[PDB]
RNA sequence: AAUCCGGUUAAUAUUCCGGAACCAGAAGGUGGAAUCAACACGGCAACGUAAAUGAAGUUGGAGACGUCGGCGGGAGCCCUGG
């Protein structure tokens, strides 16, 4: 009955990543001192992979089928929730309210998200997640 | 008291003959010929002036760096923030409705 | 205070043009400057901009409506719509 | 005598004042989508057109054959609003603002900007507050009978298109102009046709009505249909004259 | 392989931009 | 009975929020059982509110009457575009 | 004209090749202005100390042309 | 698109002289930035930065607009105290 919970796919509606699809990692319904509002920790796709066809070469397909992710703390009011949800294998406890305080831990978390998102893109079990929304 | 003259041969109070008074380091009162005021770009959906961008004459925009002429967001510098938000939500909901109408068509 | 028993807004014309003409203008001028209610937003922020064009204020429903010269809707337009709706709903079923 | 005023209205200073006009109001070129189905457009603006009572609507349509958007200028019907969807074609619904072949609409519907020939892009019932009524269809050799604002009955092909609803801009002529200056401003954006000097106020050289030691016409003002230019003044080919008491 | 997905275009009235068909019959010569 | 009486009942003894932002909060939290949407609501907003409700498994009632009538029906002296009911109390709205 | 607020920044501009000359202006208020003429701009540094002015003048590149007003 | 002050002649000056700027175009002369596989980060957000790859096509904006009325600020002028 709680729309926003870990694993759910949402749409960002405000900020630099407006229109980017994200997966909720943590759902902080109550407000903390930092972010005193109902926020969420999310991982989204900053650059979607490009479409690949059978006429492409092997090296070209590898280039186009790449995901550049982002990690962000977002107010609930800047999220539009969807009905899709992701599986969220090893992105369970790796992005807490402590990796954001350190740019080193930020780049490490993003690299981890990049590997799981990219491997998830290949053998597409969530195709809607990696297709850009056109607007 | 000191009275002034146009510094150009244009003799009429047209919109290209705008002036303001300066006091010089020679204690001289004289005109300074100035341009028309700039304009902030407006949203393509709502017509509102777009935030984060200065008011300049059209060709002055050719001298700014890229980021001064836009906002780091989809349609930045072309749509307002609230217009973009309407577009994202509208696109998503309409696409979902196309999905259900396709599912219920079979 | 009242300031006028009869002429109302037409007091700007003074004694010119004839009483009947000023009275006819008075009825129309009260209509064309009135506020009307926006059916799409519910606010009474509908005012005329040039003769058949009625606009709305606020951050929501900045839309423009095509209407009558002096009122937002005319009786002929309202009667036509119900006539059209009846005709639409009788070939539909 | 000299060339009378009516004979000088052939161009020149009598041309229409058209600088402030944004475009002709036209239906849309009759194309494949409208002939067979429908096409959707969105009302972008509803605007005042100088010299015209009715407001105009700028309507954006997708081009079926090229990546581009085509903007159309329609006569706004009452009820139309910016952001409204309008649908044009054979399969469009019977809603105010949609454009349909007159043969696709039932008897009694109220329409505007109706074509005389299928594809002429709108001729009948275009001024503010006016409309056309569908009177009947003749399916064999499809011809639709309509009633015009003048009261005339006309036969248009049942493929001529029409816009559902009445032209916006309401009862404009109900308001007294009250002042010469308001008539001045009305015709300033139309053409050089105001103010008008009466023929009897002139000299014989100027007008057939001119001259005389009182202001009077002299002969009858009902002149024959086949009068030459320069004598075709007054009440041309009048069937009758005088104050009518009950007409049809 | 799984990324190669069919993306059909409808081409009905008002759906997709018509494909480039042969217009020779309607050419103004 | 009319929905106005049920709405009048559920506001005498019951839980509710008025307006768009507070309604979205109860839909997100899952505590919204029923949302009432004014007849003249923005068409995009209605689609968003309907989508939020479907995800949270709440009922939606698009009931005739503008935001003016909905405001009056709740006894308020201001327009109400959308209601969310977290608890009927003693009413039979659900 | 541009103002330089840091002595380190001023010395770097002087070491550049466009820096032709320098000017020393001594104001009545015992404040000293070091003015550097490049191709595009004249750079002024305001030094409010006589001790600091002497050190800065000695801190310049040896081949720089320092002219006294 | 883009120029200011001071001075100068018997007589030119936003044009000459002194000083201090600005715009446009060309080539690419250095420096810096991003990229180890790809084209940066921050902010909940409005949005921010010294830079922050973007062909065709499309769309949006600026250029771009009446008139009267009073209200609020600024500049020069006017007035006032040493
Ligand atoms: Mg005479
Ligand atoms: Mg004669
Ligand atoms: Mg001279
Ligand atoms: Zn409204």
């Amino acid at each position: 009955v709680k729309i926003l919970k870990p694993g759910k796919v949402a749409l960002i509606t405000r900020g630099r990543f407006a229109g980017k699809k994200v997966v909720i990692l943590q759902a902080i319904d109550q407000g903390s001192k930092s972010h005193p509002f109902g926020h969420a920790v999310v991982a989204g796709v900053e650059r979607y992979p490009l479409k690949v066809t059978k006429s492409m070469g092997a090296k070209r397909i590898a280039r186009r089928s790449r995901v550049k992710p982002f990690i962000k703390v977002v107010n609930y009011n800047h999220l539009m929730p969807t009905r899709y949800a992701l599986e969220l294998d090893n992105l369970k406890g790796l992005i807490t309210a402590d990796t954001f305080k350190e740019p080193t831990q930020r780049s490490a978390a993003r690299k981890t998200v990049k590997k799981t998102f990219e491997e998830k893109y290949q053998s597409g079990k969530s195709a809607w997640f990696f297709t850009p929304l056109r607007f | 008291a000191q009275r002034v003259t146009y510094r150009r041969r244009l003799a009429y109070n047209t919109r290209s003959n705008k002036t303001r008074i300066i006091k010089t380091p020679g204690n001289n009162i004289r005109y300074l010929h100035i341009k028309k005021l700039g304009t902030i770009p407006r949203c393509g959906d709502t017509g509102v002036p777009l935030q984060g961008i200065p008011a300049l004459r059209p060709r002055e925009f050719a001298r700014l760096s890229h980021n001064q002429k836009k906002v780091q967001r989809a349609y930045g510098g072309c749509l307002s923030a609230n217009a973009v938000k309407d577009r994202i939500v509208r696109a998503f909901l309409i696409e979902e409705q196309k999905i259900v109408k396709q599912k219920l068509k079979q | 205070t009242k300031r006028t028993k009869k002429v109302g807004v037409t007091g700007k014309y003074g004694v010119r043009y004839g009483a009947s003409l000023r009275r006819d203008v008075r009825k129309i001028e009260v209509q064309q400057h009135s506020r009307y209610q926006c059916p799409f937003c519910g606010r009474n922020t509908v005012k005329r901009t040039a003769a058949g064009i009625w606009c709305c204020n606020g951050k929501g429903c900045k839309k423009v409506l095509a209407g009558g010269a002096w009122t937002v809707t005319t009786a002929a337009a309202t009667s036509a719509r119900s006539t059209i709706r009846r005709l639409r709903e009788m070939v539909e079923v | 005598g000299r060339v009378i005023r009516a004979q000088r209205k052939s161009g020149g200073i009598f041309q229409a004042h058209t600088r402030l006009r944004k475009g002709a109001a036209q239906l849309r070129t009759l194309d494949f989508a409208e002939r067979h189905g429908y096409i959707r457009g969105v009302v972008q603006k509803i605007i005042h057109d100088p010299g015209r009572g009715a407001p105009l609507a700028k309507v954006a349509f997708r081009n079926p054959y090229h990546y581009r958007t085509d903007v159309e200028t329609f006569v706004a019907t009452e009820g139309m609003y910016t952001g409204q969807f309008v649908y044009c074609g054979k399969n469009a619904a019977l809603t105010v603002g949609n454009v349909l072949p007159v043969g696709e609409m039932p008897e009694g519907t109220i329409i505007s900007n109706v074509e005389e020939k299928a594809g002429d892009r709108g001729a009948l019932g275009r001024s503010s507050g006016n409309y056309v009524i569908i009177v009947g269809h003749d399916v064999d050799t499809g011809k639709t009978r309509v009633k015009l604002p003048s009261g005339a009955k006309k036969v248009v092909p049942s493929s001529a298109r029409g816009v559902v609803g009445i032209v916006a801009g309401g009862g404009r002529i109900d308001k007294p102009l009250l002042k010469a200056g308001r008539a001045f401003h009305k015709y300033r954006v139309k053409r050089n046709c105001w103010p008008r000097t009466r023929g009897v106020a002139m000299n014989p050289v100027d007008h057939p009505h001119g001259g005389g030691n009182h202001q009077h016409v002299g002969h009858s003002t009902t002149v024959p249909r086949q009068s030459a230019p320069g004598q075709k003044v007054g009440l041309i080919a009048a069937r009758r004259t005088g104050l009518l008491r009950g007409a049809a | 392989n799984p990324l190669f997905v069919s993306r059909p275009r409808s081409f009905g009235i008002g759906q997709d931009i018509q494909p480039k068909r042969d217009l020779s019959r309607f050419v103004k010569w | 009975d009319t929905i106005n009486a049920k709405l009048a009942l559920t506001m005498k003894s019951g839980k509710y929020v008025l307006g768009y932002k507070s309604t979205l909060k109860t839909l997100r939290s899952g505590k919204a059982k029923l949302i009432l949407i004014a007849g003249n609501c923005p068409p995009l907003r209605k689609s968003e509110l309907e989508y939020y409700a479907m995800l949270s498994k709440a009922n939606v009632h698009h009931y005739a009457g503008t935001n003016i009538d909905l405001g009056t029906a709740c006894g308020k002296l201001f327009r109400v575009g959308v209601l969310a009911i977290t608890d009927a109390g003693d009413s039979d709205i659900l | 004209p541009r103002q330089i607020s840091d002595i380190k920044q001023f010395l770097e501009i002087a070491r550049r090749k466009d820096a032709t000359s320098a000017r020393i202006k001594k104001n009545t208020n015992k404040d000293v202005k070091f003015k550097l003429r490049c191709s595009k701009y004249l750079y002024t540094l305001v030094v409010a100390d006589a001790k600091k002015a002497e050190k800065l003048r000695q801190s310049l590149p040896p081949d720089l042309t320092v002219t006294e007003v």
